[PDB]
RNA sequence: UUGGCGGAAAGGCCUUGGGUGCUUGCUGGCGAAUUGCAAUGUCAUUUUGCGUGGGGAUAAAUCAUUUGUAUACGACUUAGAUGUACAACGGGGUAUUGUAAGCAGUAGAGUAGCCUUGUUGUUACGAUCUGCUGAGAUUAAGCCUUUGUUGUCUGAUUUGU
RNA sequence: GUGAACAGCCUCUAGUUGAUAGAAUAAUGUAGAUAAGGGAAGUCGGCAAAAUAGAUCCGUAACUUCGGGAUAAGGAUUGGCUCUAAGGGUCGAUCAACUU
RNA sequence: UUCAAAUGAGAACUUUGAAGACUGAAGUGGGGAAAGGUUCCACGUCAACAGCAGUUGGACGUGGGUUAGUCGAUCCUAAGA
RNA sequence: GAAAUUGUUGAAAGGGAAGGGCAUUUGAUCAGACA
């Protein structure tokens, strides 16, 4: 989801000339990072061996509001809201048969 | 460590060519990224003083020279003041005690 | 390039008005340090053309030429060199079998050059390289040449002279994104015309259905690269000597560095061309100064010129007086001395 | 292993010397089966990875910061780990305006007041004028220069035939 | 306060400081401006813009229903400062207005 | 528009102080007719709403508040019904 | 708890569309007789 973004030059680290900083989704993602290292130590797991091992985002039923637009038309205003989720780990023939017994009894 | 010096800051050439309503915001930027370059500090925080002087001949009537007084304190930030002389010409960088 | 200035001369040109009378023109200054060789590159014919077969360097460069092999020159370990240094430290049997590579196939000789960027005033300190073409003798005089110049200098005088024309190739002054109109120069539209007027109001007719590649559009302007001819050279200028600026009919003790210095470039303490008319490129740019590709002889060319007065007056403004002595004669004493 | 030659994309060709293997040029002696009446009946060269040991070599780029010869954003062009280093101030030069504030004057159209009626009476009010004063102010923000003052100089990421 | 003025411009009382922000300063725009010499050659067309502008004094044509046209057209003057003259009230004296 | 403090998990936007500004009395000041109907005030509180934000609110939850012999209606008549 | 539409994981193809018909190679996957 990149059309008609600008580019900079952070983006040369992944390979690409489109990135951002999308600050509000970073610290939803941080938070749940923050729990599941939580349930990790209460389960007992080794921090230092923790990586990623799944992480998944999909879409939430949209919230709806109102636009007014010009000569007395109304158009739709909605957010698009996310559920995310996330996992941390630790981490022959005969004739055949006759071929190889002579090569056998050959060296 | 912690120091205190006094400073003249040129602001004419920081606020030439800058609009007029935005002349006094400016030069309170300006400032911080003064602080910034000398004490190397991220946080910079100005004496309500300092506002006034800045701000006393409107918002696009700042002074093209200021006295200030930076002190650097306890992981650490820079406090800003003004320093009270006639006139901020001929005055170069020096240590206080 | 420095900056520009202004000369008085007499015209010698018969038939012409202006013949045996004093003409004002204008100059430009190219400020020339010597530059170094540092290695030599030999050419072999092709059927696909010109196709470089050995380079050879020479055994000591300074850090001026060795920034511009890096990026992060203040991180480096300063490694550029130092294992082809080591085939000089045997006999040179290395450097001499690849020099006899050169003299026995090689068809075109070039000599790797670099100028000495620290003794201006510019704060860039990394020098340029580039390749010059080495014309007359044989290829292997051409070799011997360039091996007896290595770690050496060349200086302005010994490639140009008095009264000579010469090419100049730079790259012009950018100016970012321009419309139609400054770009290409085409008509301003009508005070009444809707949606702007800084356009190009017809970009095509209806067939064929695409665009043309000769129809005027916005974008670029400037930061090209120019080849501009058949400019005479009207001094060829020496770094230490004194009276730069003077003339057989002024007989002032000033420099070619105007009062004040040279805007945005500064003084002018080594070897320098002067030009007459205007070069491509702007202040502080690196320019190339070739010699003329054909013998021109429409008279234009092969008149001598004597210089009568070099103007030395502050370009920072209107500037009144030559030296700071006359300054002093005309105004007398201050209230700061 | 010896020597020479080949640069158009040479990466090949020719030659000296010895070692060792084979020789169907000629004459001998042994072995083959059963893959069962054919089944490609597997004998080539491409690339890469993991383990053996025999040698060889001990860097950079990007982000962040900085520069304006560059620039919509990317990109481009510069600088930065101890220095003819860089920066912030200060000094000088070069420019612009046109004579600062303050103090003083027997300058100043005139009009009032006091006793002592003063042959410049003093003292007040008074646009302006004169002197100190081509003074004062501003000057790189994309001007030049600097034996002065005060500081700064190891954060992040990635790349292997 | 300025001024003829409930005009425009600045201030006291009282009331607000609300309109998504930060960085940069390309093209093309919207809005506001300036231009050497020429002066409508532009364009269907002086569209747009420019010029004129207050007040005092001088001067003012054809035509006319005699009321007008008329601010016709066309000229001059305007600051600051120090003075002078004239214009009043109440009962010689005494007191108080901005107008020229 | 700016600086600081206070509050808060969190402050370009809430509160207080300081500074710079505007409306400039035919006002961004102080009251009413019609129309709206609790939006008024206090406490608590932020999921939604205030096209950014929000600890704030004309939002959400729970309560409080409009006192007349002299002010109006009521009475009179107008065009008219 | 279907479809349009979407996320993650796995496999495959991609030099100015994609999809289809006939035939076979390759990969993956699978039923039928052992009389
Ligand atoms: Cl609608
Ligand atoms: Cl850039
Ligand atoms: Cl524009
Ligand atoms: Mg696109
Ligand atoms: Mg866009
Ligand atoms: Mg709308
Ligand atoms: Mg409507
Ligand atoms: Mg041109
Ligand atoms: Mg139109
Ligand atoms: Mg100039
Ligand atoms: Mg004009
Ligand atoms: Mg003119
Ligand atoms: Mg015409
Ligand atoms: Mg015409
Ligand atoms: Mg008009
Ligand atoms: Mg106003
Ligand atoms: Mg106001
Ligand atoms: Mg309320
Ligand atoms: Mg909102
Ligand atoms: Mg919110
Ligand atoms: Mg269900
Ligand atoms: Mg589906």
């Amino acid at each position: 989801f990149n059309s008609s973004i600008g580019r900079t030059a952070q983006g040369k680290e992944f390979g690409v000339t489109k990135a951002r900083w999308p600050a509000k989704s970073v610290k939803f993602v941080q938070g749940l990072l923050q729990n599941a290292a939580a349930n990790a130590e209460a389960k007992g797991l080794d921090a230092t061996k923790l990586y990623v091992s799944h992480i998944q985002v999909n879409q939430a039923p949209k919230q709806r509001r109102r636009t007014y637009r010009a000569h007395g038309r109304i158009n739709k205003y909605e957010s698009s809201p996310s559920h995310i989720e996330l996992v941390v780990t630790e981490k022959l023939t005969s004739r055949q048969r006759g071929r190889i017994a002579a090569q056998k009894r050959i060296a | 460590d912690v120091v205190t010096r006094e400073y003249t800051i040129n602001l004419h050439k920081r606020l030439h060519g800058v609009s007029f309503k935005k002349r006094a915001p400016r030069a309170v930027k300006e400032i911080k990224k003064f602080a910034k370059l000398h004490m190397g500090t991220d946080d910079v925080r100005l004496a309500p003083e300092l506002n006034q002087a800045i701000w006393k001949r409107g918002v696009k009537g700042v002074e093209y020279r200021l006295r200030l007084r930076i002190s650097r304190k306890r992981p650490l930030f820079s406090y800003v003041e003004p320093v009270l002389v006639a006139s901020a010409k001929g005055l170069q960088t020096v240590v206080v005690e | 390039k420095a900056g520009m200035t202004t000369i008085v001369r007499d015209l010698d040109r018969p038939g012409s008005k202006f013949h045996k009378r004093e003409v004002v023109e204008a100059v430009t200054v190219v400020d020339t340090p010597p530059v170094v060789v540092v290695g030599v590159v030999g050419y072999v014919e092709t059927p696909r053309g010109l196709r470089s077969l050995t380079t050879v360097w020479a055994e000591h460069l300074s850090d001026e030429v060795k920034r511009r092999f890096y990026k992060n020159w203040y991180k480096s370990k300063k490694k550029a060199f130092t294992k082809y240094s080591a085939k000089y430290a045997q006999d040179g049997a290395g450097i001499e079998r690849e020099l006899a590579r050169i003299k026995k196939y090689a068809s075109v000789v070039r000599v790797l050059v670099h100028t000495q960027i620290r003794k201006t005033p510019l704060a860039q300190k990394k020098a340029h390289l580039a390749e010059i073409q080495l014309n007359g003798g044989s290829i292997s005089e051409k070799v011997d040449w360039a091996r007896e110049h290595f770690e050496k200098t060349v200086a302005v005088d010994s490639v140009f002279e008095q009264n000579e024309m010469i090419d100049a190739i730079a790259v012009t002054k950018g100016h970012g994104f321009e419309g139609v109109t400054h770009r290409w120069g085409t008509k301003k539209l009508p005070r009444k015309t809707h949606r702007g007027l800084r356009k190009v109001a017809c970009i095509g007719a209806w067939h064929p259905a695409h665009v043309m590649w000769s129809v005027a559009r916005a974008g670029q302007r400037g930061y090209h690269s120019r080849t501009s001819i058949n400019h005479k050279i009207y001094r060829v200028g020496k770094g230490d000597d004194e009276a730069n600026g003077a003339t057989s009919f002024d007989r002032t003790k000033k420099t070619i560095t105007p009062m004040g210095g040279f805007v945005h470039y500064g003084e002018i303490k080594n070897d320098f061309i002067m030009v007459k008319g205007c070069i491509p490129g702007n202040r502080k740019r690196i320019v190339t100064l070739r010699k003329s590709l054909y013998t021109n002889t429409s008279r234009k060319a092969l008149e001598e010129v004597s210089l009568k007065w070099i103007d030395t007056a502050s370009k920072f403004g209107k500037g009144r007086f030559q030296t700071p002595a006359e300054k002093h004669a005309f105004m007398g004493t201050l209230k700061k001395d």
